[PDB]
RNA sequence: CUCAACACGGGGAAACUCACCAGGUCCAGACACAAUAAGGAUUGACAGAUUGAGAGCUCUUUCUUGAUUUUGUGGGUGGUGGUG
């Protein structure tokens, strides 16, 4: 056995819910203690340009959004059992580093 | 171009060996990062190639991208290299 | 007409050209004998005044192991047996310019249309 | 009588320009501090040889120079400089009490106003 | 912009064109059939004696470096 | 020519440039895009960039 | 140039930006034809003059380079040049 950290990090709510929800789930198909997904604070990139080319007009303004959501998981597996899991849950947009120890 | 004949050579060996170049719109960049010539002297060189023919050429957010066609792999062959050898991608 | 009648020359040169060994022109030769990276020497029958004939075989007859040469005609059509001159479009060649010395310093090249030259040599 | 800061302008001539610098404004104590590789001495080469051209007659003769950003140094007195003022160069003799100064303060870069009255 | 008055003097001066003198390689020749080394070689080890030094006035210049060989004599 | 490039590039708007267009007019360089104004506006969609509020 | 120009061009410009002014380099003029041209098409340069300048710019000088260049004819390319 070994300790090991998951985290997970996308701009899809969906596409990464589903992902925490398969490592769990791999989890206690096979029993071990979970330290399940602990959600960080999601993270508002903002841009805001003004909204044209040359300034004639009025004066208007856009906001661009980029939504980072984050989650870790700090799981301890035997060493066999790691790979597996790591390489089954693969999904576009979400990327996923694993942290030794 | 007055481009030494010894960098000919590197460029278009180089251009043999992998059949694309993609070599970053920036003159006067000093040393371009794959072919140990001036960065210059690659843009310039498959200018010339491209008006006669023998290569295509793609440009896109301040990158070119320089594609051996058929009339050209002929070409640069007795330029470099002898016959039977495969350029491009065709080599399986 | 059988086989050859000095017609080996050439791909001799031809082999020297794709190994860019052939120093063509003078200048280039008549320094590359003096610091002895000279294999062979082929100038010319007849120049002006003579003044660059004793000038090349000079450095050619020099006592310090090498004696390479053999002789050439005229050298207007030395210049198809250099590089100078395309193919110029079906034609017998381009507008080819002069000649009268052509010196190999490596042949990177192989046998008998090249080897029966040095025997031609090295033997008399 | 002339001193700069305390040093009479006799001391001045007979100092090299890195003493001179030790007693100057903040300014010049940081540029010269940093001042490795500035290429000083392709104009101050052409300084030197032009007073020799004069042996005790009226100044020298005049060197045009473009740098307006060069600190004058009290080896630089007796001297006259052409100073571009972005068209032109203009002379203007190094008077001692110059020290510390931009070429660039003696050389205006704009024909001021002159508003109205054509007369 | 309408027009360019060029107030330097006319200058559409060009550089020396190479300048195209006669044949010159000439170290010089006795009769059968020696030579000898005029305007003599470098010092450069990477200078493999067949550049020819020229002599200005009192000096020693070559040309197969970019700028600057100065063996004076 | 030993004086053709030879002014310093290393801060200021003469350095950086727009990755699409080469421009140095109204560059966002924020999170390490370094793309124009216009530009960044045209393909905000494609970055991931949407507008919600 | 009213709202719908005037802390607007994301325009807080010391150089760069830069488009303007006084000046100096370079070709980054592809290709095709014709000419020069291996008795050398051409390229680069120490020192001095000269130059804002350690720009071989250009000149004095005499080395280097070697067929890619040069010249001419057509074009090519670039342009924060014009016309919103």
């Amino acid at each position: 056995i070994i300790k090991i950290r998951i985290t997970l990090t996308s701009t899809k709510v969906k596409q990464l819910e589903n992902v925490s929800s398969n490592i769990v789930k791999n989890a206690e198909q096979h029993n071990l203690v979970k330290k399940g997904p602990v959600r960080l604070p999601t993270k508002v990139l903002k841009i805001s340009t003004r909204k044209t080319p040359n300034g004639e007009g009025s004066k208007t303004w856009e906001t661009y959004e980029m939504r980072i959501h984050k989650r870790y998981i700090d799981l301890e597996a035997p060493v066999q059992i790691v790979k597996r899991i790591t390489q089954i849950t693969i999904e576009p947009g979400v990327d996923v580093e694993v942290v030794v120890a | 171009m007055l481009m030494p004949k010894e960098d000919r050579n590197k460029i278009h060996q180089y251009l043999f060996q992998e059949g694309v170049v993609v070599a970053k719109k920036d003159f006067n960049q000093a040393k371009h990062e794959e072919i140990d010539t001036k960065n210059l002297y690659v843009i310039k060189a498959l200018q010339s190639l491209t008006s006669k023919g023998y290569v295509k050429t793609q440009f896109s957010w301040q990158y070119y991208y320089y594609t051996l066609t058929e009339e050209g792999v002929e070409y640069l062959r007795e330029y470099l290299n002898l016959p039977e050898h495969i350029v491009p991608g065709t080599y399986i | 007409a059988e086989v050859t009648i000095e017609d080996a020359l050439k791909v001799v040169l031809r082999t020297a050209l794709v190994h860019d060994g052939l120093a063509r022109g003078l200048r280039e030769s008549t320094k590359a004998l003096t610091r002895g990276e000279a294999l062979l020497v082929v100038l010319v029958s007849s120049v002006t005044e003579a003044n660059i004939i004793k000038l090349v075989e000079g450095l050619a007859n020099d006592p310090e192991n090498k004696v390479p040469l053999i002789k050439v005609a005229d050298a207007k059509q030395l210049g198809e047996w250099a590089g100078l001159g395309k193919i110029d479009r079906e034609g017998n060649a381009r507008k080819v310019v002069g000649a009268s010395v052509v010196v190999v310093k490596n042949w990177g090249a192989e046998t008998d249309e090249l080897s029966m030259i040095m025997e031609h040599f090295s033997q008399q | 009588t002339h001193s700069y800061r305390g040093v009479d302008l006799e001391k001045l001539l007979e100092m090299s320009t890195e003493d001179f610098v030790k007693l100057a404004p903040a300014r010049v104590r940081r540029r010269f501090a940093r001042g490795m590789t500035s290429k000083p001495a392709g104009f101050m080469k052409k300084l030197r040889a032009a007073k020799l051209a004069a042996p005790e007659n009226e100044k020298p003769a005049p060197v045009r120079t473009h740098m307006r950003n060069m600190i004058i140094v009290p080896e630089m007195i007796g001297s006259v400089v052409g100073i571009y003022n972005g068209k032109a160069f203009n002379q203007v003799e190094i008077r001692p009490e110059m020290l510390g100064h931009y070429l660039g303060e003696f050389s205006i870069t704009y024909t001021p106003v002159r508003h109205g009255r054509a007369g | 912009r309408k027009k360019k008055v060029y107030t330097t003097p006319k200058k559409i001066k060009h550089k020396h064109k190479a300048v195209k003198l006669a044949v010159l390689s000439y170290y010089k020749v006795d009769a059968e059939g020696k030579v000898t080394k005029l305007r003599r070689e470098c010092s450069n080890p990477t200078c493999g004696a067949g550049v020819f030094l020229a002599n200005h006035k009192d000096r020693l210049y070559c040309g197969k470096c970019h700028s600057v060989y100065k063996v004076n004599a | 020519e030993n004086v053709w490039f030879s002014h310093p590039r290393r801060y200021g708007k003469g350095s950086r440039q727009c990755r699409v267009c080469s421009s140095h007019t109204g560059l966002i360089r924020k999170y390490g895009l370094n793309i124009c104004r216009q530009c960044f506006r045209e393909k905000a969609n494609d970055i991931g960039f949407n507008k919600f509020r």
